[PDB]
C-alpha cells in the first residue's frame, strides 16, 4: 500500500502543480516570432527552475 | 477522506 | 547542385509549408507544334494506367532503333520463359521547351494491334528537370494500357537497362477531388461526358460504391456557385466545390460522402481512378491533365 | 464544452477521450490500450464529437485524442467542428491528433499537410500511425498511454503544460 | 448435330464449371444412366465437351432441347444476365382460371412467332412452379440467334414476369406483349426493378424475404439509438440486391441539378444497413435508400417534393 | 504514514477543491475557432 | 410526400 499511497503523494504534488498553475494562469489577465521566443526563454527557465528542483 | 481507494477498497462492495 | 540540390528539394518538399496549390484552371492547350493529329488522338481515349517513373540513366533520343530492338528481343523471349516494339518520339508532350520530348513504346502485333502503347512523358515537370544531371532523361510519368503482365515485363526491361523504376503512380483521393474540380472549371463546350465521382465508403464487410455522376453543364454552374477568384483555384474553392456535391448527397441519401474516398473521377477533361488505372483523356488538355499528372509523379519520386 | 479540471482526478485513473467518426476503430484502439497491464487506471473514453451529451459524473478528462482518419473528410470536419468546443485551457498539453489511415497514402482524401496544419494552428502534438492493423495499434497504443501518464500527471516530474514544450 | 445447334451445345457445355457437370447434364434427360458411365466427367474440359457432344451426335440433338440445356445452365448460374422485373396487370374481373401450361405455352409461342416468325422459344416447368422460359431473338430476315438468348423467368400466375435484360431491342416491347397476351393479362409493365440476383428478385417482388468496464463510450445513447433505426428500417436477413440501384435525381440544389446516383455493391442492402453503425451515413437512412425492398424498386427515378 | 500523509494529500485535495471552485468560478470555457 | 428533405 505504502508504495501505492507514494504513487498517491507523488501524483497530486503534480496535479496540484498543475492545478496551482492553471489558477495562476487565470489570476492574470504579440510577435508570432518572438511569441516562440518568450515562450522558449521559460521552458528553459522553468527547465532550470525544476531541473534544480528535481535535483534538490 | 479520499473516496478514491482508500474508501472504495476499504468498502469494497 | 548536383545532388545537393535534390537533397534540399527533398527538404522543402517533406517540410510541408503551406501546400494548397491554387492551381490555374488547365488552359486550352493549342496543340504544340507537330503532335502526330492520328498519334496524339490515338493516344486520348485510352485509359492509361499511370505509373511513377524515375529518370532514365544514359538514354538519348536518336537510339531509339537500337532500344526497339533490343526490347523486342526481350519481350518475345519473356515468352520463351509475332510482337513489333517501336520506340515513337511524341515530338510536343511538353509543357517547356527544356522538357524532354515524350516518346511511346507500342507492342504492336501482323497487324498494327497496339497491344500496350507505353508512353513516357515530362510535361510542365521542371522541379525534376532543374534537379537532375544531364545524363538522365527524366521522364516522371510512365503510362501503361496494355496487359498487366506486359507492363511487369517492359517495366524490368527498363530497370535492366536504364536504371529506372516504376513505382505505381496511385492519386490519392484529395489529388483525385483536386483534379475532379479543375476538370469542371475549364472552358469547354460540348461535354463529352458526364461528371461522375465514383466513392467507394470504408465498410469492413461490404464494399458499396457510389457514382455521383453529375450532368456536366449541371456541375459547371454549381461550380461558379463557389468559384469567386478567377484564373486560379484555390484548396478551399476545391472543398467547397467537393462540400457541395457532399451537401447535396448527405442531403438526399442521408449518408455523409466526405466520409467516403473518391476512387474515380470522370469528367468531360479526363477520366481519373486511384488504384493507377487513372487517365483517360477525352479531351485535347492532355498537355494540361498531363501537367497535373507530371506534378504528382514528381511528388513520388522526389 | 469540456474543460480539463472541471472535474477532481482519482487515484490512478487517467481518463483519456477518443475522438474520432468512425468508431470501430477507436474501439480497436482503447482495446489495445487496455491490453497492456499498465500501472495506471485506464478508463477510457470514446467520442464521436465533441458537445459530449452533457452527462455529469464525467470524471477528469485528461486527454482528448483527435483521431482524424486521413481517409474520410468526414473525420476532419467532424474534428474542425468538434475542435469548436474545446476549452482553450484543454489545447495546451491535452490534446493529440491522431492520423489513422496515414502512410497509406493511396486513400487519403486529406493530404497530410491538411492534419498537420490543423495540428499545428491548434498547438498540440500530432501522432501518425495506422490504427487499422494492430503491428501499429499495439505501439501507439503504448504512446497514447505513456502521453496519457504525462497529461494525468502520473509521472512526477512532468505537467501536459511541460508535455507540449517537448512535442513542439 | 446441326449448324447452330452441335457447336450451341459446345459452348454452353464449356460455360458449365466442371463440378456441376452431372447436376445439369443429368436434367436434361438426353444423357441417360447408360449414358454418363460412357463419359469420363472427371479427366478434361475439352475431352467431355467432345465426347457429350458426341454423345448427342448420335441423339441427333435439335436445337429445341439444346435451348433447355441453355436454361438447366442459367437456373443454377441465374446471377449473371442482370434481370428485368415485368408486371402483369389484369383489370377488374376473375383471375386467370387457365394457366394451362400446354396452353401457355402454346399462347406464347403462336403470338411471338406471329411477329418474330423464326425463334426458338424453349419453356421449362420448374418445380418451384414458374415456367422459365427462354427466347433466342431472330427476325424473319435472319435465323434465330442463339448467341444472346432472352430468358424469361415467368411465375406461373403471377403477375410478375422476370427477364434477362439481355439488348433491349424492339423485342422487349413484343417480349412483354406476347407475355401478357399469353398469360390472360392486359397490361405488361416494366418494374424497374433490375437485379443480377433472380433468387433475390424474387424475394423483392413477392414480398418473400422476411417471411470492456474501462471502454466507457460516451455516445453510448447515440449508438444505441443508430443501432436501433438501422433495426426497424432493416429488419433482419435483408437480400442481396447487388444491383446498380440508380437515383436519377432531379432537384434543385438546396433550375435542378441533374444527378445519376449508382449504388454499386456485391451486397447493397446489407451495405447500407451497416452504414449508419459505421459512422458513414445518419441514423434515420433516407427512406429513398432504406425502401429499396419495401418500394420493390431500385432503379428510381425521383424528382422535388 | 499514511495517517501523516493523507493529512497534506487532503490536504491538497481541499486546495484543489478550492482552486477548483475557483476555476468552476471564472468558467469562461473559452472556445478557439480558426486563428 | 416523396421525402426530399
Amino acid at each position: 500500500r505504502m508504495t501505492l499511497l507514494l504513487r498517491l503523494r507523488a501524483q497530486t504534488k503534480q496535479q496540484l502543480l498543475e492545478y496551482k498553475s492553471m489558477v495562476d494562469a487565470s489570476e492574470e489577465k504579440k510577435q508570432i516570432e518572438a511569441k516562440i521566443e518568450d515562450l522558449e526563454n521559460e521552458i528553459e527557465e522553468v527547465k532550470v527552475a525544476f531541473e534544480i528542483k528535481k535535483l534538490a | 477522506k479520499s473516496f478514491s481507494t482508500l474508501f472504495l477498497e476499504t468498502v469494497k462492495r | 547542385t548536383p545532388l545537393q540540390k535534390r537533397l534540399e528539394s527533398v527538404r522543402k518538399q517533406s517540410s510541408f509549408i503551406l501546400t494548397p496549390p491554387r492551381r490555374k484552371i488547365p488552359q486550352c492547350s493549342q496543340l504544340q507544334e507537330d503532335v502526330d493529329p492520328q498519334k496524339v488522338a490515338f493516344l486520348l481515349h485510352k485509359q492509361w494506367t499511370l505509373y511513377s517513373l524515375t529518370p532514365l540513366y544514359k538514354f538519348s533520343y536518336s537510339n531509339l532503333k537500337e532500344y526497339s530492338r533490343l526490347l523486342n528481343a526481350f519481350i518475345v523471349a519473356e515468352k520463351q520463359k509475332n510482337i513489333k516494339v517501336i520506340f515513337s518520339t511524341l515530338l510536343g508532350m511538353k509543357g517547356t521547351q527544356r522538357d524532354p520530348e515524350a516518346f511511346l513504346v507500342q507492342i504492336v502485333s501482323r497487324e498494327g494491334k497496339v497491344l500496350w502503347t507505353g508512353w513516357f512523358c515530362c510535361v510542365f515537370g521542371d522541379s525534376l528537370l532543374e534537379t537532375v544531371s544531364e545524363d538522365f532523361t527524366c521522364l516522371p510519368l510512365f503510362l501503361a494500357n496494355g496487359a498487366e503482365s506486359n507492363t511487369a515485363i517492359i517495366g524490368t526491361w527498363f530497370q535492366k537497362t536504364f536504371d529506372c523504376y516504376f513505382s505505381p503512380l496511385a492519386i490519392n483521393a484529395f489529388n483525385l477531388s483536386w483534379m475532379a474540380a479543375m476538370w469542371t472549371a475549364c472552358k469547354m463546350d460540348h461535354y463529352v461526358a458526364t461528371t461522375e465521382f465514383l466513392w467507394s465508403v470504408p465498410c469492413s464487410p461490404q464494399s458499396l460504391d457510389i457514382s455521383f455522376a453529375i450532368h456536366p453543364e449541371d456541375a459547371k454552374a454549381l461550380w461558379d456557385s463557389v468559384h469567386k477568384t478567377p484564373g486560379e483555384v484555390t484548396q478551399e474553392e476545391v472543398d467547397l466545390f467537393m462540400d457541395c456535391l457532399y451537401s447535396h448527397f448527405h442531403r438526399h441519401f442521408k449518408i455523409h460522402l466526405s466520409a467516403t474516398r473518391l476512387v474515380r473521377v470522370s469528367t468531360s477533361v479526363a477520366s481519373a481512378h486511384t488504384d493507377g488505372k487513372i487517365k483517360i483523356l477525352c479531351h485535347k488538355y492532355l498537355i494540361g491533365v498531363l501537367a497535373y499528372l507530371t506534378e504528382l509523379a514528381i511528388f513520388q519520386i522526389e | 464544452v469540456l474543460r480539463p479540471l472541471d472535474k477532481l482526478p482519482g487515484l490512478n485513473t487517467a481518463t483519456i477521450l477518443l475522438v474520432g467518426t468512425e468508431d470501430a476503430l477507436l474501439q480497436q484502439l482503447a482495446d489495445s490500450m487496455l491490453k497492456e497491464d499498465c500501472a495506471s487506471e485506464l478508463k477510457v473514453h470514446l467520442a464521436k464529437s465533441l458537445p459530449l451529451p452533457s452527462s455529469v459524473n464525467r470524471p477528469r478528462i485528461d486527454l482528448i485524442v483527435f483521431v482524424v482518419n486521413l481517409h474520410s473528410k468526414y473525420s476532419l470536419q467532424n474534428t474542425e467542428e468538434s475542435l469548436r468546443h474545446v476549452d482553450a485551457s484543454f489545447f495546451l498539453g491535452k490534446v493529440c491528433f491522431l492520423a489513422t489511415g496515414a502512410g497509406r497514402e493511396s486513400h487519403c482524401s486529406i493530404h497530410r499537410h491538411t492534419v498537420v496544419k490543423l495540428a499545428h494552428t491548434y498547438q498540440s502534438p500530432l501522432l501518425y500511425c495506422d490504427l487499422e492493423v494492430e503491428g501499429f495499434r499495439a505501439t501507439m497504443a503504448q504512446r497514447l498511454v505513456r502521453v496519457l501518464q504525462i497529461c494525468a500527471g502520473h509521472v512526477p516530474g512532468v505537467s501536459a503544460l511541460n508535455l507540449l514544450s517537448l512535442l513542439r | 448435330m446441326d449448324e447452330t445447334v452441335a457447336e450451341f451445345i459446345k459452348r454452353t457445355i464449356l460455360k458449365i464449371p466442371m463440378n456441376e457437370l452431372t447436376t445439369i447434364l443429368k436434367a436434361w434427360d438426353f444423357l441417360s444412366e447408360n449414358q454418363l458411365q460412357t463419359v469420363n466427367f472427371r479427366q478434361r474440359k475439352e475431352s467431355v465437351v467432345q465426347h457429350l457432344i458426341h454423345l448427342c451426335e448420335e441423339k441427333r440433338a435439335s436445337i429445341s432441347d439444346a435451348a433447355l440445356l441453355d436454361i438447366i445452365y442459367m437456373q443454377f448460374h441465374q446471377h449473371q444476365k442482370v434481370w428485368e422485373v415485368f408486371q402483369m396487370s389484369k383489370g377488374p374481373g376473375e383471375d386467370v382460371d387457365l394457366f394451362d401450361m400446354k396452353q401457355f405455352k402454346n399462347s406464347f409461342k403462336k403470338i411471338l412467332q406471329r411477329a418474330l416468325k423464326n425463334v426458338t422459344v424453349s419453356f421449362r416447368e420448374t418445380e418451384e412452379n414458374a415456367v422459365w422460359i427462354r427466347i433466342a431473338w431472330g427476325t424473319q430476315y435472319t435465323k434465330p440467334n442463339q448467341y444472346k438468348p432472352t430468358y424469361v423467368v415467368y411465375y406461373s400466375q403471377t403477375p410478375y414476369a422476370f427477364t434477362s435484360s439481355s439488348m433491349l431491342r424492339r423485342n422487349t416491347p413484343l417480349l412483354g406483349q406476347a407475355l401478357t397476351i399469353a398469360s390472360k393479362h392486359h397490361q405488361i409493365v416494366k418494374m424497374d426493378l433490375r437485379s443480377r440476383y433472380l433468387d433475390s428478385l424474387k424475394a423483392i417482388v413477392f414480398k418473400q424475404y422476411n417471411q470492456d468496464s474501462r471502454i466507457i463510450h460516451e455516445n453510448i445513447v447515440e449508438k444505441e439509438r443508430v443501432q436501433r433505426i438501422t433495426q426497424e428500417t432493416f429488419g433482419d436477413y435483408p437480400q442481396p440486391q447487388l444491383e446498380f440501384a440508380q437515383y436519377k435525381l432531379e432537384t434543385k440544389f438546396k433550375e435542378p441539378l441533374r444527378c445519376l446516383i449508382k449504388f454499386s455493391s456485391p451486397h447493397l442492402l446489407e451495405a447500407l444497413k451497416s452504414l449508419a453503425p459505421a459512422g458513414i451515413a445518419d441514423a434515420p437512412l433516407s427512406p429513398l435508400l432504406t425502401c429499396i425492398p419495401n418500394k420493390r424498386m431500385n432503379y428510381f427515378k425521383i424528382r422535388d417534393k | 504514514t499514511e495517517e501523516e500523509l493523507i493529512r497534506e494529500c487532503e490536504e491538497m485535495w481541499k486546495d484543489m477543491e478550492e482552486c477548483q471552485n475557483k476555476l468552476s468560478l471564472i468558467g469562461t470555457e473559452t472556445l478557439t475557432d480558426s486563428n | 410526400e416523396f421525402i426530399i428533405d
